[PDB]
RNA sequence: AGCCAGGAUGUUGGCUUAGAAGCAGCCAUCAUUUAAAGAAAGCGUAAUAGCUCACUGGUCGAGUCGGCCUGCGCGGAAGAU
C-alpha cells in the first residue's frame, strides 16, 4: 500500500543488490528493528509488519518506517510469449542491504519492543535483529 | 578512570586490518593537535566490553602504549553493520 | 529484592529495640492466620509490645551485643520475637494465651 | 457487619452511579472532613491500631473513580 | 498430540525432552500442549 | 530446586455490570499488617466457591540462572521399475 504518488517514468532496470547499508545508526527512537540479510522487501509485508507492531503496542508510542520501495517489478502476466516488450508493473519493492535499520521505536519498554519486533520479524523473509539507542 | 593496554601497528592497510581483525583485534588511531597520529592494533572484546558504559563517550581516557601515557577522548566510531562488534576508532588527544 | 544494605538495615532497625528492650519472646509459628495475626498486632502496642518475625539466622549479628546473647542459639525452625519495652511481662503472657488457645505449638522461648 | 466503602459516596460524596472516567475526567472532589469522621465510625473491624494506617487507606480506595483529594 | 515443526513451552508445566534423537512437549497440567517433530 | 508453612482486610475497586468477587471485560492499578501477599500471572466457575504461582520464614548445604561471540551437529525432509 505504500507507494509513490508520482514517479519520474514507470519502469526501471533489474539492478543489483550488491555493498552494505547506510542508514545504520538508531536516529529517531529508543528501539530499532534492523535487517542482516539481504534482499527485497514488498509494501505488504512492510504494511503488514506495521500492523503487527500497532497490534502489539495497540496504538501508543510513535513508529518510524526508514524504508520505502521507489521500485516496481515488471512482471509478464501469465501465458505470455517472451520478447514483445518489457513486462507491466504489478508490485513495488525496496532495496534491502545487511545492516539496513527497517524499523524504529520509541515510547514503550525495552521487553515489549523487543517481542513487538519478533512478532513483525516473522512477517519478513530475511533474518532481522534487535539494536538500542546509540552514539 | 580507563586505561588501555596496546600493541603499535607495524603494518597498515586492509589485507592487514582484516587479518588483525579475524585475530580478534581492531585497529584505531589517535590524532588531533600538533603531533603528527599515531595508529594502533588492540584487543577487541576488552573494549567491546567497555563501551557499554554511558561514561565512555564522556570521560577522558589513558592509554597505555610503549609505556608513554595518553589522554584522549572518543570521537566517533566505525561500528560493523549487523552483527554486536566494531570496527575502527577516532581518537583526539587533548 | 533485598539489598545488602537492606539485610543490614533490618539489623540496625532491630538492634536497638533490642538495646531497649526488657524481656522477649523467642517462639515457634509453625501457621498463623492473617487474622490470628492482626488481633495480635492490635495487642502489640495495645499492651506496648513490639514484636518482629526476622530472617531467623539473622539475629547473632544485633544479639551479639552481650549482655543480649542470652538464649542465643535458638534459631532451629521458623521463629519470632516480641520484645517489650514497659513493665515485662504482659507480652510473653500474650503468647501464654495462644499456647493453648490456638492449639498447635510449645512456644521454644 | 460494616458497610462498604463503594456505597458511601452516593450518599456523602455527591455523585450517583459509578466512574464512568476513572482518569480521563474529573467530576467532582473530595477533601478529608468526609471521611475521618467515617473511619472514626467504623473502628470495629479495621487493619491496623493507628489511625493513620487505615486514614491513607481508605482514602485510596476512593481514587480510582475521577475525584480529586483535597488535604 | 499435534505434530508441528515448531513446538514451544505453552504454560507453567510444559516440558521439553529429547526422546530417540525427536524433539517432545510434555505437560503435566493440560493434554493440548502434547508435541513432537520440534 | 525440592520438602514443611503462610499466602488476608477495606474488597463484589468503579461499571453496559443478564451475571463478573484478580476472574472475557473500559479505566487507573493505588493503602493497612508485617517477612510478604501482584487491587494481580493463569486453568475453573450459572455468579460464588475450592486447588497453584509472583513473595516470605525454616529444614538442606556448594555452587546456581539465562543473555552474547562462535566451530560442529538434530528435526523440518513424501514419489512413482
Ligand atoms: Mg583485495
Ligand atoms: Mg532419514
Ligand atoms: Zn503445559
Amino acid at each position: 500500500m505504500l507507494q509513490p504518488k508520482r514517479t519520474k517514468f514507470r519502469k526501471m532496470h533489474k539492478g543489483r543488490n550488491r555493498g552494505l547499508a547506510q542508514g545504520t545508526d538508531v536516529s529517531f527512537g529508543s528501539f530499532g528493528l534492523k535487517a542482516v540479510g539481504r534482499g527485497r522487501l514488498t509494501a505488504r509485508q512492510i504494511e503488514a509488519a506495521r500492523r503487527a507492531m500497532t497490534r502489539a503496542v495497540k496504538r501508543q508510542g510513535k513508529i518510524w518506517i526508514r524504508v520505502f520501495p521507489d521500485k516496481p517489478i515488471t512482471e509478464k502476466p501469465l501465458a505470455v510469449r517472451m520478447g514483445k516488450g518489457k513486462g507491466n508493473v504489478e508490485y513495488w519493492v525496496a532495496l534491502i542491504q545487511p545492516g539496513k535499520v527497517l524499523y524504529e521505536m520509541d515510547g514503550v519498554p525495552e521487553e515489549l519492543a523487543r517481542e513487538a519486533f519478533k512478532l513483525a520479524a516473522a512477517k519478513l523473509p530475511i533474518k532481522t535483529t534487535f539494536v538500542t539507542k546509540t552514539v | 578512570m580507563f586505561t588501555i593496554n596496546a600493541e603499535v601497528r607495524k603494518e597498515q592497510g586492509k589485507g592487514a586490518s582484516r587479518r588483525l581483525r579475524a585475530a580478534n583485534k581492531f585497529p584505531a588511531i589517535i590524532y588531533g593537535g600538533k603531533e603528527a597520529p599515531l595508529a594502533i592494533e588492540l584487543d577487541h572484546d576488552k573494549v567491546m566490553n567497555m563501551q557499554a558504559k554511558a561514561e565512555f563517550y564522556s570521560e577522558v581516557l589513558t592509554i597505555v602504549v610503549d609505556g608513554k601515557e595518553i589522554k584522549v577522548k572518543a570521537q566517533d566510531v566505525q561500528r560493523h553493520p549487523y552483527k554486536p562488534k566494531l570496527q575502527h576508532i577516532d581518537f583526539v588527544r587533548a | 529484592a533485598l539489598n545488602l544494605q537492606d539485610k543490614q538495615a533490618i539489623v540496625a532497625e532491630v538492634s536497638e529495640v533490642a538495646k531497649g528492650a526488657l524481656s522477649a519472646v523467642v517462639a515457634d509459628s509453625r501457621g498463623v492466620t492473617v487474622d490470628k495475626m492482626t488481633e495480635l498486632r492490635k495487642a502489640g502496642r495495645e499492651a506496648g509490645v513490639y514484636m518482629r518475625v526476622v530472617r531467623n539466622t539473622l539475629l547473632r549479628r544485633a544479639v551479639e551485643g552481650t549482655p543480649f546473647e542470652c538464649l542465643k542459639d535458638a534459631f532451629v525452625g521458623p521463629t519470632l520475637i516480641a520484645y517489650s519495652m514497659e513493665h515485662p511481662g504482659a507480652a510473653a503472657r500474650l503468647f501464654k494465651e495462644f499456647a493453648k488457645a490456638n492449639a498447635k505449638f510449645e512456644v521454644k522461648a | 457487619k460494616t458497610p462498604p466503602a463503594a456505597v458511601l459516596l452516593k450518599k456523602a460524596a455527591g455523585i450517583k452511579s459509578g466512574s464512568g472516567k476513572p482518569n480521563k475526567d474529573k467530576v467532582g472532589k473530595i477533601s478529608r472532613a468526609q471521611l475521618q469522621e467515617i473511619a472514626q465510625t467504623k473502628a470495629a473491624d479495621m487493619t491496623g491500631a493507628d489511625i493513620e494506617a487505615m486514614t491513607r487507606s481508605i482514602e485510596g480506595t476512593a481514587r480510582s473513580m475521577g475525584l480529586v483529594v483535597e488535604d | 498430540m499435534k505434530v508441528r515443526a515448531s513446538v514451544k513451552k505453552l504454560c507453567r508445566n510444559c516440558k521439553i525432552v529429547k526422546r530417540d534423537g525427536v524433539i517432545r512437549v510434555i505437560c503435566s497440567a493440560e493434554p493440548k500442549h502434547k508435541q513432537r517433530q520440534g
